[PDB]
């Protein structure tokens, strides 16, 4: 699959790519509803 | 702030640790009222306490 594992920082570009959103809210459930 | 923690943001009792209503619910439960009382011709709660 493949021949080398690559190490090195992180861009914020990169960063931002693996991103699928940004997180602004620091609650995790709703505790009455289980839900997220 | 964070040392006693907000109170229940809808309610009263202010400065309390509570795990009531959030942010993004209480916004909800705004717009739902105002789309509610500016549809039909809804007087006010405490104006019909008159």
């Amino acid at each position: 699959e493949f021949d080398a594992i690559k190490i090195a920082l992180a861009s914020p570009d990169m960063i931002r790519s693996w991103s699928f959103g940004e997180v602004k809210k620091p609650e995790t459930i709703n505790y009455r509803t289980f839900k997220p | 702030l964070e040392i006693r923690g907000a109170g229940e943001l809808l309610g009263e009792e202010q400065s309390g640790s509570m795990e009531t209503i959030g942010f993004s619910l209480y916004m909800e439960l705004l717009e739902n009222a105002v789309d509610a009382l500016k549809a039909g011709r809804e007087p006010s709660l405490e104006d019909l306490t008159s």
